[PDB]
């Protein structure tokens, strides 16, 4: 049942009572590490797609 | 995977000329789509945590 929170929730509480400003620093930190990773892999895909396009 | 949006015009020498332009661009709009499932095992609960789960068990009783 919704009445039950979600994970999500829970370590939402979680982070506010640990830690409540320095949880964006925490996503600044990951997310420069996240962006960088799935851009090499857009960028590869997207050589991948001219590639088949040409070859087609 | 961030997205990738539709090819915008056929033709490498100007639509994906300008396609780099949009979809790479310092100011853009990277919307993200989910990986297909990978077939993940459940995990094998430790034994403490079974003896965690198992203490409330008895405090039903």
């Amino acid at each position: 049942l919704s009445s039950i929170p979600t994970a999500l929730t829970r370590w939402t509480e979680e982070c506010k009572v640990l830690d409540a400003e320095s949880m964006h620093d925490c996503v600044s930190v990951v997310k420069v590490s996240i962006v960088n990773h799935l851009e090499f892999l857009r960028d590869e895909e997207l050589e991948e797609r001219r590639e088949k396009r040409r070859k087609q | 995977r961030i997205a990738l949006p539709a090819p915008r015009g056929s033709g490498t020498a100007s639509d994906d000329e300008f396609e780099n332009l949009r979809i790479k661009g310092p100011n853009a709009v990277q919307l993200v789509k989910t990986t297909p499932l990978k077939p993940s095992p459940l995990p094998v609960i430790p034994d403490t945590i079974k003896e965690v789960i198992y203490d409330m068990l008895n405090a039903l009783a």
